[PDB]
RNA sequence: UUCAUCUAGACAGCCGGACGGUGCCAUGGAAGUCGGAACCGCAGGAGUGUGUAACAACUCACCGGCCGAAUGAACUA
RNA sequence: AUACCGAAGCAGAAUUCGGUAA
RNA sequence: GAAUGUUACCGCAAUAGUAAUUGAACUUAGUACGAGAGGAACAGUUCAUUCGGAUAAUUGGUUUGCGGCUGUCUGAUCA
RNA sequence: UGUACAACGGGGUAUUGUAAGCAGUACUGCUGAGAUUACCUUUGUUGUCUGAUUUGU
């Protein structure tokens, strides 16, 4: 058994702790270090390698590859960080002056009973010329030097029964502290889009909690160099828009996605599988930074995508196969 | 990935002119740090077979032999998951000189690239 | 106007590409010094496709045809089939097979004039042939060797045997093909001289290996000087 | 074996031997013993049969190889080394037999180390001989007897030096003296696409080196290709000259003999007193003479439906250095892919990317799809709306 | 601590002289310097090493222009 | 446990030795 | 899972467990070397084996649910 | 107290290849049928939406 990995006391959230960030840029413009969705279940994709000198170089070659339920980022807030000899420290905590339900859940156990005093007075010191609210931000200028947004997930789109929102930290990559602050301030209750941050063939990395077995399994683990495919928009149609196969359908499994995933959101393609099963949140990252080799150079294409559901061993690719084998079917037509 | 199928001794069928019938695979080489768990032959892998019958030069003396065929279903990077006739192999020195004229049967796709000289002396691939 | 290569360390030059006298075929892959020579010796007068063919690497051996077409095997995808439609101009044939066996430089013998198949060829295939290559099929058993092309190499100026051949086949074979006959090696004495070298009325190439004795034989059974 | 040698391996003598293996090893005391004796004598035992086992025997390998190591180190010290090595190591085997037969229990270990250097450290001198001959004959040319060969014998320095280097590849000094090339030098040339190989000898003036010449060319069936000159190179006579060459004599005639020479040209009436040999003028640095020379011996040595070409073909000349500058220009060949696109011969500049969609949700589109289908696109589309007439779910 | 050098120039360090008869066996080259056996004419070995087939050329030990007083070798602790 | 240094008449391949280190 | 303010969310990290591992192919190669066979080499690329984490794209030992097969029988085929 | 919770049959999904009968020509058209469907789905109807305890510088 491996060393580092024990010892194997399961995780205390669902939501991976992420506790690494790709250094601080202070050349690059304002952007996000990582960004969070969900994990729906796999499919598989084949592609052109590009690779030169491997034995299927030039040539079709099929790759599994995860789907990630991502739904859209909305700013609500920023946290400032600040170095001391104790290590890094948050000096201040502010937020995009409004929250949904679903933050405030997060708040709450038992919502329901709640009277809902969630975020409210705080609104109200906001409900006014600023002051306080608005010398916060002077302060993170004055001293800060690492800001990191506070950004949570759409729920409500993703199809879980579970309401509550996720929300997590992450880094700003641009320099000068001041115009972190200033483009997270603009942003407040703004919607983020993965084209904002990530691209294609990125080599991005996953972290997550493990699948658990029912301690064996429920671990918080990281997976790096993972290449991205494709961007996704699972919110438009036609997400098989590839230059191959002209008969555009959806990435979603005939029936839905196996158990849990029927994707009504924005989605990404990532090389490979990803810890943890579906619905588990997943946080991506890009891998700190990019490695020069052709692997995770190189930039494919995609074309034939399964589209067959797993309830059982799969056969039918689409509603519309069926017919002319089969005959008269009188129960239906 | 190679897997662990086919173990050591196998007395699979022969595919050649050069008047075997069989081939017991007495050694199979490769066989590294795979402790414990024993070797195991694949399509065009380095091993060795003993021909069971036949003139006394392949009885007690072991020589190389290539696998073209393996029945068992195999994956295969380009998606393709079929299978064909029966498990096949040919006797041929280390650098592959098969030592028949003529191949008979099928030969996979993933040995005839590797061993130029093997797919010549072959005419049906796949 | 032979020519000298050895294709990543190998020695099997005919094995991962064709030639004729109107186009040439050569594999793909990583190494560009066996495509040196073909450039080296034509420039760009025919089309050096680099192409494979079922995915593998034995195009040379997989492929045969003539000046007049050529033709592929079953196994060919329909991505190959449809590049090579668009690799090769509309004044060159292509062809499709459906047989049990599949490798017809192994299976096929082919040439400007008569083409040597397998005896077990069906006849469908063996009728097949002639309209697109324009030549005579006539069953073939060179050396007593059931697979022809497997080992064996005939140009149209001639005919470079394996070793394993018999005096009495070539005798009774050149004046049957109304073309010369000679038993050699390739490769410092390589029995599958099919393989390690290609040969047309113009061009030849052959392995590092090859001793000048083997060279200036096909040099001269060839009518190349 | 192999004509040339190098592979023998190296010996170091006296203390070196002795530490490669005191460094390297260096009533539970008395089991501990006897393993340590169990292997500081296999080490010994083992040193000892690398050296026999590296080390050829004069007399064991073909006998110009015999006569070759005869003529250069000393016969009987080559077998007496030998000898004493596996006198040796019959004592230490002795030894360590002698032992497989705490105050006290120490000094039960001494005696083997005391008896094994008395026994390893007087073999110094055979082993320095022994190191001393292993340089020399880790380089020995490729003096091959089977091969053709031709040989050239005469006075030293009277231009021979500077013939094998303008027959074949070769580096030889040209300083006037006794025997600039001390040793013997090998060339090799190509003929008739078959291996020549020419070599030379200082000459014959006894010594050491001339018994070798003389034996080197009566064992070997080499011709010998004696030189003169025409002019008085070296100072010497012709008389000398012819005299030397009738002390060749007597087993010379048997190798198809030629002689090479750089009132005069009537003196040499007395080299032709020979019927065997032949003779010629020549030039040591001209190549018109040697190379009719070489040939010569080459020659002496031997004894014991219509074809289709375009003009199009034969137009191009061909290049005088490619994919090799291509791909180099390109950052290199096996870092770089192989490029489909814009090079192979498309079909049209118009649908410059065609992506076939090669599927049909249960089916391959090649599986029914062709080319100018339109006239077929008019008539099975009528099947799908005729049903009002019939209708085909009943 | 013993011996030695003592502005008749201590020791380190630069430049020069380092010659003559001249040598025999190995003869193939060996002349100081691969190996046989050990003089002296006037600060200098028939030679401590480098190196050439060997002379060739540098050299240390010995002295000279040279520097301006401690210094070189072994011991006691 | 593998390799890193210096040496061998170590041309290349290849080999041995003194130190580091398990 | 017990206690310092009640409760809950997002964070820092004193501290401790450490992880990778071996072979193979191209190009530098028939290059430097070298009479000759034989054959260097850095760097740039492509794969798998030893071991570790993952998920089921596929495979694999692994809802009597759909077709029918036997017996006691409802009388009689439908059960 | 809003498609919030949850029932359903439907719909997709997975599975099977001639089921109950009727057309008699000693198995033939309905009939690749009916069918289940603890995975997704909850579109219309329909039911529920109110309890005990504790905490508090």
């Amino acid at each position: 058994g491996h060393l580092g990995f024990l010892p194997r006391k399961r995780a205390a959230s669902i939501r991976a702790r992420v506790k690494a960030f790709p250094k601080d840029d202070r050349s690059k413009p304002v952007a996000l270090t990582s960004f969070l969705g969900y994990k729906a279940g796999m499919t598989t994709i084949v592609r052109d390698l590009d690779r030169p000198g491997s034995k299927f170089h030039k040539r079709e070659v099929v790759e599994a590859v995860t789907v990630v339920d991502t739904p859209p980022v909305v700013v609500v807030g920023v946290v400032g960080y600040v170095e001391t000899p104790r290590g890094l420290r948050s000096l201040t905590t502010v937020w995009a002056e409004h929250l949904s339900d679903e933050v405030k859940r997060r708040f709450y156990k038992n919502w329901y009973k709640s009277k809902k005093k969630a975020f409210t007075k705080y609104s109200a010191k906001y409900a006014q010329d600023g002051a306080g609210i608005e010398r916060e931000l002077a302060r993170i200028k004055k001293y800060a030097s690492v800001v990191r947004v506070l950004v949570h997930t759409q729920i409500r789109k993703t199809p879980l029964a579970q309401k509550k929102a996720h929300l997590a930290e992450i880094q700003l990559n641009g320099g000068s502290i001041s115009e972190k602050v200033d483009w997270a301030r603009e942003h407040f209750e703004k919607t983020v889009a993965v084209d904002s941050v990530f691209e294609q063939n990125e080599m991005i990395d996953a972290i997550a909690v493990t699948k658990g077995h029912g301690q064996r399994g429920y671990h918080s683990r990281t997976s790096i160099n993972h290449k991205i495919y494709r961007v996704g928009k699972g919110d438009d149609e036609a997400n098989g828009a590839t230059s191959f196969d002209r008969t555009k359908k959806t990435i979603t499994p005939m029936g839905g996605f196996v158990h849990y995933g029927e994707i009504k959101n924005d989605f990404i393609m990532v090389k490979g599988c990803i810890p943890g099963n579906r619905k588990r949140i997943v946080t991506l990252r890009k891998s700190l930074y990019t490695n020069t080799s052709r692997k995770a150079l190189e930039e494919v294409s995609l074309k034939w995508i399964d589209t067959a559901s797993k309830f059982g061993k799969g056969r039918f690719q689409t509603p519309a196969e069926k017919h002319a084998f089969m005959g008269t079917l009188k129960k239906d037509l | 990935r190679i897997s662990l199928g086919l173990p050591v001794g196998a007395i699979m069928n022969c595919a050649d002119n050069s008047g075997a019938r069989n081939l017991y695979i007495i050694a199979v080489k490769g066989s590294g740090s795979r402790l414990n768990r024993l070797p195991a032959a694949s399509l065009g892998d380095m091993v060795m077979a003993t021909v069971k019958k036949g003139k006394p030069e392949l009885r007690k003396k072991v020589m190389p032999a290539i696998v073209v065929r393996q029945a068992k279903s195999w994956r295969r990077r380009d998606g393709v998951f079929l299978y064909f006739e029966d498990n096949a192999g040919v006797i041929a020195n280390p650098k592959g000189e098969m030592k028949g004229s003529a191949i008979t049967g099928p030969v996979g796709k993933e040995c005839a690239d590797l061993w130029p000289r093997v797919a010549s002396n072959s005419g049906v691939v796949v | 106007m032979a020519t000298r290569t050895q294709f990543e360390n190998s020695n099997e030059i005919g094995v991962f590409s064709k030639l004729t006298n109107t186009y040439c075929l050569v594999a793909v892959g990583g190494s560009e010094n066996f495509y040196s020579a073909f450039e080296a010796e034509l420039g760009d007068a025919i089309p050096i496709v680099h192409t494979t063919i079922a995915g593998t690497r034995i195009i040379g051996r997989m492929t045969a045809g003539n000046r007049r077409g050529l033709l592929v095997p079953t196994q060919t995808t329909d991505q190959e089939l449809q590049h090579l439609r668009n690799s090769l101009p509309d004044s060159v044939k292509i062809q499709r097979v459906e047989e049990r066996l599949s490798a017809l430089g192994n299976v096929i013998c082919c040439n400007d004039y008569v083409a040597l198949v397998h005896p077990d060829i069906d006849r469908e295939t063996e009728e097949l042939i002639s309209d697109v290559l324009g030549v005579e099929v006539f069953r073939q058993t060179i050396s007593g060797n059931i697979l022809v092309g497997s080992y064996c190499s005939l140009s149209n100026q001639g005919g470079l045997v394996h070793p394993q051949t018999s005096v009495q086949d070539q005798e009774e074979l050149s004046s049957l093909l109304q073309v010369p006959l000679v038993a050699g090696t390739v490769n410092r004495g390589s029995s599958v001289v099919g393989a390690g070298m290609v040969v047309n009325d113009y061009l030849a190439v052959t392995g590092l290996d090859t001793t000048a004795p083997e060279l200036s034989v096909i040099e001269s059974i060839f009518r190349l000087q | 074996m192999q004509l040339s040698w190098k592979d023998i391996p190296t010996v170091a003598p006296a203390n070196d031997l002795l530490d490669i293996v005191l460094n390297r090893t260096q009533t539970r005391i008395r089991a501990f013993y006897m393993r340590k004796v169990k292997y500081t004598g296999e080490g010994f035992v083992e040193k000892f049969e690398d050296i026999l086992k590296g080390f050829p025997n004069i007399n064991d390998v073909h006998p110009f190889h015999r006569d070759l190591m005869d003529t250069l180190y000393e016969k009987n010290h080559y077998k007496i080394s030998l000898a004493a090595i596996s006198r040796a190591k019959s004592l230490v085997e002795q030894v360590a037999r002698d032992y497989v037969r705490l105050f006290q229990c120490k000094q039960l270990k001494r005696a083997a180390l005391g008896r094994m250097a008395t026994i390893v450290k007087k073999l110094r001198d055979p082993l320095a001989y022994l190191e001393q001959v292993r340089q020399h004959i880790g380089r020995l040319p490729s003096i091959d007897p089977n091969t053709r060969t031709l040989l050239i014998c005469g006075y030293p320095n009277v231009g021979k030096s500077s013939f094998l280097r303008c027959i074949t590849k070769s580096d030889v000094d040209v300083q006037p003296y006794a025997f600039t090339t001390k040793s013997l030098y090998v060339g090799h040339f190509d003929y008739k696409y078959l291996r020549f190989q020419a070599i030379d000898t200082p000459g014959i003036l006894m010594n050491n080196i001339e018994m070798q010449s003389i034996y080197a060319i009566a064992h070997l069936r080499s011709c010998v290709l004696y030189f003169m000159d025409l002019s008085e190179q070296c100072g010497f006579t012709i008389e000398a000259q012819v005299k030397l060459f009738h002390s060749i004599k007597p087993l010379f005639a048997n190798k198809s003999v030629m002689v090479v020479i750089n009132e005069r040209a009537q003196l040499l009436e007395s080299v032709k007193e020979v019927p065997g040999v032949e003779i010629m003028t020549s030039s040591c640095q001209l190549e018109e003479n040697v190379m009719e020379v070489r040939n010569k011996a080459c020659e002496k040595l031997l004894a014991s439906r219509t074809p289709f070409i375009p003009e199009s073909v034969k137009n191009l000349k061909k290049y005088d250095p490619l994919a090799r500058d291509i791909e180099a220009e390109n950052g290199g060949a096996g870092v770089f892919n192989v490029n489909l696109k814009d090079k192979y011969l498309l079909e049209d500049d118009e649908w410059k990317n065609d992506i076939m969609p090669e599927i049909l949700d249960g089916k391959n589109v090649y599986d029914f799809l062709d080319p100018e289908i339109a006239a077929k696109l008019q008539a099975l589309e009528e099947e799908e709306e005729k049903l009002e007439n019939e209708g085909f779910y009943n």
